[PDB]
């Protein structure tokens, strides 16, 4: 019913104003309350602020002041703003909704009962980091097939800030698609190898070509996989 | 007065592996609860080697049951052929045995 | 309401020896006696003691001299006079002390005498046995192929008891059949327990006798077909 | 979090057994008994004037009926005339040896557990026209009450002497709730139409007969005590006694109520009683025969 | 956070560590290692859609009984962390989590290894770089070794792997990329990729002329 897509820049400098936007769809964003809640690598969870839909603002007694929530109604985009930003806050972000219930143990209009929330519906994650380094973009090279089912293949060397997404036909071959961790060079860089299972019956003919996206150096490929004797 | 029906089960060699098996008489669903149950090994009456039960008047049927053991070692049960039991009762004109010849 | 809990159940070696409280409540305490009685399975009741509280005077058997010995704990509370508790200690324990201890108190009375006993504690077993704790075995019981015919199983060679013995978890329980404890072969237990079904019914079905021996968390499950 | 506190925690010395050495002890009084010196700290309402008995914890306080009786040589006579409005001639009269079992309960506002009247509703008073008299009120049929505490509490022990303890509260096991009674709305509102009734005949009929709540005062006379269950509560009215009259199911009215544990009754220049706690949630039933 | 184990199909039991207080309202979440947290139990009781009946809260508890989750059998993907979540009435708001358990199950087959192989991809040979990678998986367990001979000789430099981490599958992975060169690989006549699992090496072999 609602659908929650997580958007924010991979690499952010430290002292810095954070934004992270949250798309949402349904328009049904006005009989909820909005949060979000983050996991520092490492740790647990821990939630961070809410907003109503008559904008009634709180926020977790384990930050400080430099944290905002706005919600608009007209483009329904949620908006998360951390303020003087330290690598301190280096986590995954989760935009979500809660509903309200009451659990009353005694007299209404006496007061006694208390308000308890719950998640519904969970969005896609951003992940965030903070240093002084600079984008950098890729240097993707797509590998040939090997005669035997078939193992086509993808190299995306040179990049930070990770992660990376590769696909294929132009997104469109979903089947037999498949990513591993990035592995960490010494250079403080990454390297992504896919593997993508196609029969060899068929890797030969269709236009096999290395579909990646990279949001925070602002690049976009498309190489073609070249034949080899494997 | 009523009639148990007799069983005899066989000394399985689930027990024999271990080196004591159990010839079990069984009488199930009778009255009066006093009941003359005896047993014999290739023919010939055996004592000192027996445990048996009885069990309490039941709230549905008013009945009885009986299980006697014969407990003996391994090279014991091999050595004999015909095994067999003993049953007598007020409610019984005759008397009733039930068999189980080893190896047969 | 005349209360008198005794606690409780024991399990003990030969030659050591034990001590069983009874606590009462609902009475003023320091006024009636407390007799001590002991039920053999196979001899019937045999009065052990009896002690009276506000001093604390005692008398015994004579045939239980120099083993038993009991005392007792006066409540010291000027607002709550009500309530008391009584112990025994009943040493040089064998196993054939193995029976079901009773604190036995009499009633409210004007033509009687001291023995009448009115309300009466739960009880407590008090265990003798060499043997240690084992788990059970067991072992199937069929016929090889009409008429009704015992299928069963054989939970053999446990220490303490009980089995609770359930059949088809759990639903198979009609025609079913247990027998007390077969008693101690070098100390350990046996327990039978057969099911009819007629005799058509053991060339289709699989049949499982469920053994739960809770105090070693022993738990096994033997098919039972005509083999 | 504070919605509206009742309770409060509190911290003293007091002697071991031996009677030179001095450990902390806490206990948790209610705000009422509690008032401020000058972290913060505090003390008991009536350290000035009073020297709070404790009642002892064998007593039992608890209505009893008690049967007046006249020795030889005298006797009481009943009146059996059911219009007797207090004064004159009884045509109906019936020597006593001993009057019924009356059960004495020490309430204000409202008579509870009272005699019943046998036709209507009888209304009764000295010299109706003046206003310093209290107006009797006496019902046909019984209004039925429920009142609890629903928190529940356990006694610490806390000694003083030589075979002397004391009771104090010790903890809250659940949750923090206001002590209520319950009465039935559409019982009260048909058992008013009655005592409106009767006042006509006394006034006039096409007269407005109203009722107010109060106008000051202290706890004892602004709000309705009872003694029930070894605790005093003093729950506010000013739900019931609100309505106007004009001459032409199953909805209970909560009345919250207070709760306090040091009380001085009748009021005597330095004398305070105290209620030992009672362990566990209190319940009550009972019938309002009466108003004043 | 903290561990949990039992084994597959065992009845698994959680008990939350939140000394409750009054009335309560808990909530148990399966976060599903890869995913975003799942609300499991709401309000004591309700399964929403989406969740699978084999688990279940505590429904029928009277005041002071402790809650703990029930689930009744596992399946392989039910490893996750699960955080009880707990409201009180003698508390304040209540924004702390608290944990928590990791139901880890024993009892899970069984590692049977491949390997993929990959050229030297001839567009960047000319950039002197070498795409020889081996990408491995389909283990359990998963903790297993990547090694790479110079024909008899044991070579460690130009080689960044992670740690193993799990697939959608519920069987494990490792993979490594390889910094060697045209000059490192004409010197040696071939490279072998090496997999260990539990003492047994899987031994695949290339060369500039057969990949
Ligand atoms: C003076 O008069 C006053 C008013 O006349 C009285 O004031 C009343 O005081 C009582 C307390 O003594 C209050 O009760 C509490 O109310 C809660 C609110 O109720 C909501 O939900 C109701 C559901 O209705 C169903 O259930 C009720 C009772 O179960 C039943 O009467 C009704 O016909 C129907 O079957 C709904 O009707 C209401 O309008 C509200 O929406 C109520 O929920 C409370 O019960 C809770 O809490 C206690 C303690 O925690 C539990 O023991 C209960 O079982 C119940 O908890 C259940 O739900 C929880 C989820 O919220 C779970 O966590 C629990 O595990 C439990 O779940 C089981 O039971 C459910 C019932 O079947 C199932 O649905 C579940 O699946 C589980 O099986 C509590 O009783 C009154 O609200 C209050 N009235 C007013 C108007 O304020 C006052 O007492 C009088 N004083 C005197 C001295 O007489
Ligand atoms: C108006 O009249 C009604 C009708 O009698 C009256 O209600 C009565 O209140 C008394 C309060 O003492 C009730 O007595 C209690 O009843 C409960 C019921 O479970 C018992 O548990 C109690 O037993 C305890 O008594 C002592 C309390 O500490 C202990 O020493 C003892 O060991 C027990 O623990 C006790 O019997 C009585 O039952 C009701 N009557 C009815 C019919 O319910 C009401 O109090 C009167 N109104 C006023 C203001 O007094
Ligand atoms: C309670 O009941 C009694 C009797 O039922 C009431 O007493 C009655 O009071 C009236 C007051 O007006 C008396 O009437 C007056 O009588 C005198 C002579 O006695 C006369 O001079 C006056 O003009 C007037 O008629 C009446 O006599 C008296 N009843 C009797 C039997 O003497 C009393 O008033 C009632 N109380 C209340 C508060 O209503
Ligand atoms: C404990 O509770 C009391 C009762 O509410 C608080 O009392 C306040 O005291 C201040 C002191 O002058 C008054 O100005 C307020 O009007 C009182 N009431 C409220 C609701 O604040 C007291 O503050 C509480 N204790 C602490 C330490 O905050
Ligand atoms: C009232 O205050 C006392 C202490 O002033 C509290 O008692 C403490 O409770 C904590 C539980 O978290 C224990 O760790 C301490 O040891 C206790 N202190 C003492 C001296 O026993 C008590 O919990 C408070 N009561 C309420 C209802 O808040
Ligand atoms: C004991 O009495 C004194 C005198 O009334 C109380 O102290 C305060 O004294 C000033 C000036 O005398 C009065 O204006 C205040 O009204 C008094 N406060 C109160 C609360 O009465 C003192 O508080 C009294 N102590 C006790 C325990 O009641
Ligand atoms: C009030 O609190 C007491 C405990 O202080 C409760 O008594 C317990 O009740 C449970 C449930 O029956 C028993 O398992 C415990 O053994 C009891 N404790 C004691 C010390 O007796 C009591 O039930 C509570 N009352 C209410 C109405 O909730
Ligand atoms: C006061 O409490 C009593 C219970 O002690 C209530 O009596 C019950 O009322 C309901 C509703 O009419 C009936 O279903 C029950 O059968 C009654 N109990 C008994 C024992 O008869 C009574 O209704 C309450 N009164 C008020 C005014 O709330
Ligand atoms: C009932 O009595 C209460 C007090 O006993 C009266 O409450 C006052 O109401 C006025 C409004 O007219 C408020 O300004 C005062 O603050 C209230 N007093 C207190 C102590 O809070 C009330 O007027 C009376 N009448 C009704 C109909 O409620
Ligand atoms: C008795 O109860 C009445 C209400 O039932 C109280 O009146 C309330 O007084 C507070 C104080 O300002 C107001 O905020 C509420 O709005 C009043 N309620 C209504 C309905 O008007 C009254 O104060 C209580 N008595 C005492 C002594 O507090
Ligand atoms: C409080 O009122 C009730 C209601 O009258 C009394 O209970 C009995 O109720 C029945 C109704 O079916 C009457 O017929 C009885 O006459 C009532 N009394 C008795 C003794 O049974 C209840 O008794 C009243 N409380 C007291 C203390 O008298
Ligand atoms: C003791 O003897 C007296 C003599 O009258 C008799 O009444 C009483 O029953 C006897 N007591 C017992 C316990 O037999
Ligand atoms: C009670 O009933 C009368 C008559 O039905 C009605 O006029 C009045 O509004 C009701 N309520 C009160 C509080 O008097
Ligand atoms: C008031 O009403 C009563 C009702 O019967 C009647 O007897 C009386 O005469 C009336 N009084 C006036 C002044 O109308
Ligand atoms: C007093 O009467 C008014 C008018 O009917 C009503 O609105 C108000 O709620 C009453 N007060 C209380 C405390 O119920």
């Amino acid at each position: 019913q609602v659908q929650l897509q997580e958007s924010g820049p991979g690499l952010v400098k430290p002292s810095e104003t954070l934004s992270v936007t949250c798309s949402v769809s349904g328009d049904s964003m006005n009989n909820y309350y909005w949060t979000w809640i983050r996991q520092s690598p490492g740790k647990g969870l821990e939630w961070i602020g809410y907003i109503s839909d008559r904008e009634s603002a709180t926020y977790n007694p384990s930050l400080n002041s430099r944290v905002v929530i706005s919600r608009d109604t007209s483009k329904n985009q949620l908006s998360l703003k951390l303020n003087s930003v330290t690598p301190a806050d280096t986590a995954v972000y989760y935009c979500a909704t809660a509903r309200r219930g009451q659990r009353i143990y005694g007299v209404v209009s006496f007061g006694e009962f208390f308000y308890y929330y719950s998640m519904d519906v969970w969005g896609k994650g951003t992940t965030v980091t903070v240093s002084s380094a600079s984008t950098k973009g890729p240097s993707v090279f797509p590998l040939a097939p090997s005669s035997k089912t078939a193992a086509l293949g993808c190299l995306v060397k040179d990049y930070f800030p990770e992660p990376v997404t590769v696909s294929w036909n132009s997104g469109a071959l979903t089947s037999g698609v498949h990513t591993f961790p990035a592995v960490l060079q010494s250079s403080g860089l990454y390297s992504l190898s896919s593997v993508v299972t196609v029969p060899s019956s068929s890797l030969g003919t269709q236009t096999y070509i290395c579909n990646v996206n990279h949001k925070p150096s602002n690049t976009k490929v498309d190489k073609r996989v070249e034949p080899k004797s494997c | 007065v009523a009639a148990p029906s007799v069983f005899i089960f066989p000394p399985s060699d689930e027990q024999l592996k271990s080196g004591t098996a159990s010839v079990v008489c069984l009488l199930n669903n009778f009255y009066p609860r006093e009941a003359k149950v005896q047993w014999k090994v290739d023919n010939a009456l055996q004592s000192g080697n027996s445990q048996e039960s009885v069990t309490e008047q039941d709230s549905k049927d008013s009945t009885y049951s009986l299980s006697s053991t014969l407990t003996l070692s391994k090279a014991d049960y091999e050595k004999h052929k015909v095994y067999a039991c003993e049953v007598t009762h007020q409610g019984l004109s005759s008397p009733v045995t039930k068999s189980f010849n080893r190896g047969e | 309401q005349v209360q008198l809990v005794q606690s409780g159940a024991v399990i003990k070696t030969p030659g050591s020896s034990v001590k069983i409280s009874c606590r009462a409540s609902g009475y003023n305490f320091r006024d009636y006696s407390i007799h001590w009685v002991r039920l053999i399975p196979d001899k019937g009741f045999e009065w052990i003691g009896w002690i009276k509280p506000l001093w604390g005077a005692v008398s015994y058997a004579r045939q239980l001299q120099g083993r038993v010995s009991m005392t007792r704990q006066l409540s010291q509370d000027p607002d709550d006079p009500d309530w008391g508790v009584a112990y025994m200690e009943f040493s040089g324990l064998t196993p054939a002390d193995t029976a079901e201890y009773f604190c036995v108190r009499r009633g409210s009375c004007d033509y009687c005498g001291d023995f009448p006993w009115q309300y009466w504690c739960q009880g407590t077993v008090v265990v003798v046995s060499s043997a240690s704790t084992k788990g059970p075995s067991v072992f199937p019981l069929a016929p090889s192929s009409g008429g009704t015919a015992a299928l069963g199983c054989l939970v053999k060679d446990y220490f303490p008891e009980p089995v609770t013995v359930s059949w088809n978890s759990g639903a198979l329980t009609s025609g079913v059949h247990t027998f007390p404890a077969v008693l101690q072969s070098s100390g350990l237990y046996s327990l039978s327990s057969v099911v009819t079904v007629p005799s058509s019914s053991l060339g289709t079905q699989t049949y499982i006798c469920n053994v739960n021996h809770k105090p070693s968390n022993t738990k096994v499950d033997k098919k039972v077909e005509p083999k | 979090a504070i919605t509206d506190g009742e309770l409060k925690n509190c911290s003293f010395n007091m002697t071991t057994e031996l009677r030179d050495k001095k450990q902390k002890v806490y206990s948790l009084f209610y705000r009422l008994d509690v008032v401020q010196i000058n972290n913060k700290e505090y003390r008991l309402i009536n350290c000035n004037t009073s020297a709070i008995t404790m009642v002892c914890p064998k007593l039992s306080f608890e209505p009893i009926p008690i049967h007046y009786c006249a020795p030889a040589g005298f006797a009481i006579l009943k009146c059996k005339d059911k219009k007797f409005n207090g004064t004159g001639p009884c045509p109906s009269v019936s020597t006593v040896q001993c009057t019924h079992g009356i059960k004495p309960v020490l309430s204000t506002q409202l008579l509870l557990n009272g005699s019943l009247a046998e036709e209507e509703v009888m209304i009764r008073s000295e010299n109706i026209t003046n206003n310093a008299k209290n107006i009797l009120v006496q019902f046909n049929t019984p209004v039925q009450i429920n009142c609890t505490r629903p928190l529940n509490l356990t006694r610490k022990s806390i000694r003083i002497g030589p075979g002397q303890a004391f009771y104090a509260m010790g903890d809250i096991i659940g949750d923090i709730r206001q002590a209520h009674c319950n009465v039935s709305k559409a019982t009260w509102n048909e058992t008013l139409g009655k005592v409106v009734k009767q006042l006509r005949k006394h006034f006039g009929n096409n007269t407005i007969i109203r009722f107010a709540n109060s106008s000051g005062g202290d706890l004892e006379v602004t709000t309705h005590s009872f003694n029930c269950g070894g605790e005093f509560f003093y729950c506010n009215t000013s739900g019931l006694f609100n309505s106007t009259w004009i001459s032409n199911s199953n909805d209970s009215i909560t009345l919250p109520c207070r709760i306090k544990m040091i009380i001085n009754m009748w009021q005597r220049i330095g004398q305070a009683m105290y209620a030992p706690p009672i362990q566990g949630v209190i319940r009550c039933v009972s019938n309002i025969t009466g108003l004043i | 956070v903290r561990p949990l184990s039992v084994a597959l199909g065992e009845t698994a039991r959680i008990s939350c560590g939140r000394q409750a207080l009054g009335s309560r309202a808990v909530q148990w979440y399966q976060h599903r290692p890869g995913q975003a947290p799942i609300l499991l139990i709401y309000n004591n009781q309700d399964r929403p859609s989406g969740i699978p009946e084999r688990f279940s809260g505590t429904p029928d508890i009277n005041f002071g009984t402790r809650a703990t989750l029930t689930i009744s059998g596992v399946e392989a993907g039910d490893e996750a962390d699960y955080y009880c979540h707990m409201w009180d009435s003698r508390s304040g708001f209540s924004w702390s989590f608290g944990g928590a358990t990791r139901l880890t199950v024993l009892g899970q087959p069984k590692a049977a290894p491949s390997v993929t192989l990959f050229p030297p991809s001839s567009e960047e040979l000319q950039a002197n770089k070498a795409t020889l990678v081996c990408l491995i998986s389909d283990f359990y367990p998963g903790a297993v070794t990547v090694a790479w001979k110079a024909d008899s000789s044991p070579v460690k430099a130009g080689v960044e792997t992670t740690t193993p981490s799990k697939q959608s599958n519920n069987k494990y992975a490792a993979s490594s990329y390889l910094s060697l060169t045209p000059e490192q690989w004409k010197s040696h006549r071939s490279y072998s990729c090496q997999v260990t699992h539990e003492g047994s090496t899987v031994e695949k072999t290339v060369a500039p002329t057969e990949c």
